[PDB]
């Protein structure tokens, strides 16, 4: 079964997704982000001291 | 007890007549599972 | 044969698939416990039992 | 007694079925609180 949701990008927020699929009882899926990283790619120009 | 010949009784404190075909048919047809005892 | 009166048929699940993908429940009141034979009077639905 | 395979019983005088998963989970679910005995 395919499902798509959108969860906010905030650390610690408890997000809950509801899946309703015919023939079955609904499912609640909880999923939250515990940390995030964001690394740029770096080109070294020079070194100074 | 003392139900119709075509059926039995499956309780002592409580009365519950079940057909003889339900006696030892592989399923618990009574509140107390004494249909599937000592088959 | 046990006597049945006030029969109501309500459908729990319904998916028009290849197997038995539909469920219906029957509410009734009977005088005595026994065995009854179910049937469906249209070819639009096929009963498993 | 002799409830659904999924659910176990928690009484002798009373009829009250509970899911197996409720058995020994740190909180009572039956009047005779034997869900949390012999863990
Ligand atoms: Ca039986
Ligand atoms: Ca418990």
């Amino acid at each position: 079964y395919e499902h798509s949701t959108v969860m906010p990008n905030v650390v610690g927020f408890p997000y809950k997704a509801h899946i309703e699929r015919p023939g079955y009882s609904p499912l609640t899926l909880q999923m939250q982000v515990v940390e995030t990283s964001l690394e740029p790619t770096l080109n070294l120009e020079y070194i100074t001291c | 007890r003392t139900c119709r010949i075509h059926e039995i009784s499956c309780g002592a404190h409580s009365t519950q007549c079940i057909p003889v075909s339900w006696r030892c048919d592989g399923e618990n047809d009574c509140d107390s599972g004494e249909d599937e005892e000592n088959c | 044969a046990p006597t049945i009166i006030d029969l109501t048929c309500t459908v729990a699940t319904c998916t028009h698939s290849s197997d038995f993908g539909g469920v219906l429940t029957l509410t009734y009141k009977t005088d005595k416990n026994g065995d009854c034979s179910v049937h469906s009077h249209s070819n639009v639905a096929t009963l498993q039992e």
